[PDB]
């Protein structure tokens, strides 16, 4: 499982593979690890219990409303009963969520993380090398957060072997 | 080059000297020798580098030939150049594929 | 245990082997591990013990009503308690569920799990080998649904050491 | 890792994939894990470590050398020298091994064992995986057997996170 | 593995499952447990590891050849040789021998065990099961002895999920 | 520890950070991990264990000095001595060696492998960072070899928390 | 993660890292783990998931008006419900919190820290080495509690594999 | 124990606590860790296990003698033992040495390694602590060597548990 | 086993009890664990394992006969043995010796270690128990050193399960 999520010039892209697994063997590669919520205004991938992610987006679908959309705050919301709540906690995963303005990671245990003056995103075993790859990217290529994320995504699967090709993306609007 | 020709005694001195028993006379052209040369530190690079005794390899398995059916050409005379050289030299031996132990 | 579930023109069958084990013991090989239910409209085989089954197919008969029949919801909602519940994430087992369009595999940790564009599923600690024979099967033989899950179990029992040969099958209807 | 061998109709085939897996990343998809010997007469393919299963195959080259390629002679003499009195390094692979007489897979602990009846063997993690698919398509498809080999380590390879899609597969007419 | 001999009557059985477990799952079912040695009057079966229980058996082998065949003799040799000063290998295996003479098992640890009295001796993961079976029987019913093998052989195997149902009973006329 | 090598158009550039991490602190930031070699005409960095990774490098270099330098050549010789029959002592590390001829990676447990084709090698608990950097820069950027390196690297340290920022970048005219 | 807090010549700072980590890979390093609180009136940094801290700073604010401001009771109750409450213990971390009188560290574990006749303070993984240079510059240079805090922090960084460069400092008022 | 070393305007100095502890109590406090060699030109300071130690201090204390003193190449000498073919005992100790010419500390796994540049080098259980110490003092006050030394041990000792407050300071004119 | 030796006004006691613990069993509450050495000139009590203990003392006897009872020496030799090149069985134990000259604990990895000044050591399990006793007695009250002893390890074996009150106090006129 590898979630990255990119932004650059005007365009906020997120997008990762579909390979759910069962220790050391494949269980079903057509998964979507990235969706849209708040009525298609708010797309965001995860890495977890597919289940594990709706009742997270669904929590987070009414903890955004509340704080009037401001995203960023609905994530510190978040985060703050996912570990206070002894029906959150087993919930391990680890989150995406991006819109117009910012875009942001979310964790069980930790807490938030903000993107740096690249405005990139990265969850999953995979992750990082998805980052090491994007990051360079959009630091020399013109490619589009829809070209880079794309290649990033084929660099990260031929290495995690619980990463794979069929990955689905998510531009905006 | 200079080994092959120059001192007392040099190789071609004495393959010279030996077909010339069997009454025969062999002459050893520059552009020959040349390429006796160039093949020694040839293969003494690509594979076991012997230092010079590689000489004796080139040529001996160049005078293999010549050493042979030298007894039944009294009279003659034979001329080593380039075009014999390259001919009696293969030009590289099995597939020598080391590759068989690398992942 | 091994189960398997083929999809196949016209045809949705399920079935698999009967070995209870207690370590490395036989404790018993007619059992079923392949149920019908929802007035013999559903078919459903388990992965587990027998009893977490019908506690799961029965919070399952329930679940499936409310969102109208509608298999795959059914799924998705009972995964969604199976984690936030405390009394029921105590009840580890695998799930296969089908019915007249789409078929099913539910996860006590993990999330629903869809078919590829063959239509097989598999649990249990033998089912990938019964799964890798079915797939090739349905790939190159033009073997009934019933002719294949067959076959397929035969070839699972005959390595996993915990899956034996008296199985039941399920076709439908 | 992946490797499987069918033999039918004075043909036999022994195939496998390419992965080099170092912990859970990719050293490098593609790799002969399947080789000739004996002047290209006998068919060889490694599993395990590569090194162990690399330092395996060579004290089986050195053996056929030595017994006029009588394969079956030449691996229980192999075998011999684990079975002696000061236990040898213990090599951790597998290797499978046949040619126009027989098939043969051989531990590096101290034995060599024989195919069921089908002809059919294999090692490795997907191995079992490659094995549930030949051993089928066998019973069931008149199926080549440089055909069977293809298509079962691709069916494995799509279930062992560890056994990629970079085929080899040596023959021997 | 189960591996059981039963004493009556001027008849000596020795025999044995057939399968070859690695790991949970099966490599051969088929698998020659019991065998002749020394010319054909010495029974033998040995359980454990494939490689050293097979190393047990050819130590025993050598014995014998060196001492006129005399069964207890060569035993109480071979198991010196682990009582000297420098400790062997040390062989984890089992091995149920004998002849017209008696019964023996004997551990890759260094010792030679006798038979109670109802000359049943049974080594393996399913030997205690074919054990009380023929430790039964035995004591209840004249059936012979290379019947009471046979029947408690399969006893257990349908008990151990390691011991198949490819026997092999080598008796002793 | 992170150390890539890249090679396009007549260049090879072999570097990489220079950390060295004693348990989760830092003995010392600048640390020469490439080096030269033979006259130095070949580039070799090592990865892992100080102690370990500096004993397989003298290893290489005695080889070197012993085949006119020929590299690959070299390589297989040492990776012989692992694969004889007394195991050597092992050294838990991993060197990245090449020269105007090849690129090779070498381990300590006894193997030599080669790079996919994008002539990118990468071995280091940060490798895989760079790796991904480099194996994407280079598919999407005229840059330089001497400068894919040099901006990998960086990408790693800025991941890798055992890899700093004091490169040294030894390249071959 | 390491934070520390000086106290010298009428000034109270308090400053530290920015670096939050998984495992052995970065994950953010912009983060603010010192913030100011009570209307402005109390700064503190923290050492865990920054949620933890809020979660803990939010119950610190409403905990310290019930005793009238007086710090150091603020505190001493905070620890009191940390470790009676099972909600709590949920969430591990480090405080430091400081005003215009006295200095103090919050344990989740132990219990409250008082400052010795250098008023300093320190936690995180980093910290001691902080402190160690910290204690030092006060004891012996004639540095500002801001010029101190600044340096000792570095010195950490410099040595901590979880510790780096971008800090934050806030001093008072 | 603590033992560090500074070096600044000609002078050198290496010294210590004094504390062997045994498991989690105090053996004695007064212990000698940095001592004199090389009639006394030459100075030495052990850490690590107290038998250890002292052998690797012995060893090195050889090569002097068969060196003309020669610190730098005395060292790499000694490391060259572990590095031959024959894994020595492999002390689990730390030595640090230093003289008139240079700063130098070495593992008993076999390497030699170098200060950064301010000349300070630590190690034990407490040498980090002082280092930060020293680290700091030397880049914020003209204290002499013998100066930093004596506080940074002491900074240490009040914060390690195994570390008192016995030093001994060899310095060398 | 608690073994203790106080040293004052011309008199060496060196006492101890008499238990031999078997796991938490009793082996024999009568036991010598001090004994005379040296035609009877030198005292020695051991501690440890009952095996490792008597080969411990045994060792440092040949020593004593081999350099005219001159005890220190003879210690450092032992001691030599174990820092020679050839790491020797390691005896898990310890011993205390002492004479008109010195006293002087021996551990059997490799050390000889002397007494702070108030010359009382005290090895064993309730070593430091008897040694806080006499480390207290002796520093208040001019109790002869045969009395602290007899005292110290009494009240040792009120406090540790395994050592008894059986004494054994060999003095030394
Ligand atoms: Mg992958
Ligand atoms: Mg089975
Ligand atoms: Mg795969
Ligand atoms: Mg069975
Ligand atoms: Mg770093
Ligand atoms: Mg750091
Ligand atoms: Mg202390
Ligand atoms: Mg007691």
């Amino acid at each position: 499982t590898t979630i990255v999520s990119v932004r650059r010039n005007g365009q906020v892209v997120v997008g990762g593979d579909g390979q759910v697994s069962l220790g050391n063997t494949v269980m079903k590669g057509n998964a979507r690890k990235v969706r849209r919520l708040y009525n298609g205004k708010v797309l965001a991938g995860f890495a977890g219990g597919t289940a594990d992610a709706f009742t997270l987006f669904e929590l987070f679908e009414r903890k955004l409303e509340m704080h009037q959309g401001h995203l960023l705050k609905s994530a510190v919301e978040l985060a703050k009963d996912w570990r206070t709540d002894r029906a959150l906690r087993k919930l391990e995963a680890m989150l995406i969520v991006a819109d117009e303005k910012e875009s942001l990671i979310i964790t069980g245990i930790g807490d938030v993380v903000q993107p740096e003056e690249d405005q990139i995103l990265a969850i999953g075993s995979g992750g990082n090398y998805a980052l090491s790859a994007a990051r360079a990217l959009v630091e020399n290529t013109e490619l589009s957060a829809h070209e880079i994320v794309e290649k990033s995504l084929r660099i990260a699967g031929d290495i995690c072997v619980f990463t794979n090709t069929n990955f689905t993306i998510e531009e905006l609007p | 080059e200079r080994i092959l020709t120059e001192p007392h005694a040099s190789l071609t001195e004495q393959y010279k000297a030996l077909m010339a028993t069997e009454g025969v006379n062999i002459a050893f052209t520059t552009d020959a020798v040349k390429k006796i040369a160039e093949a020694a530190f040839r293969v003494n690079e690509k594979t076991e580098n012997i230092g010079a005794r590689r000489l004796h390899t080139v040529m001996e398995r160049l005078m293999d030939k010549i050493s042979f059916s030298a007894s039944d050409m009294n009279g003659q005379t034979v001329n080593i150049d380039a075009a014999y050289v390259a001919d009696a030299l293969g030009e590289v031996v099995e597939n020598e594929d080391l590759s068989r132990f690398i992942l």
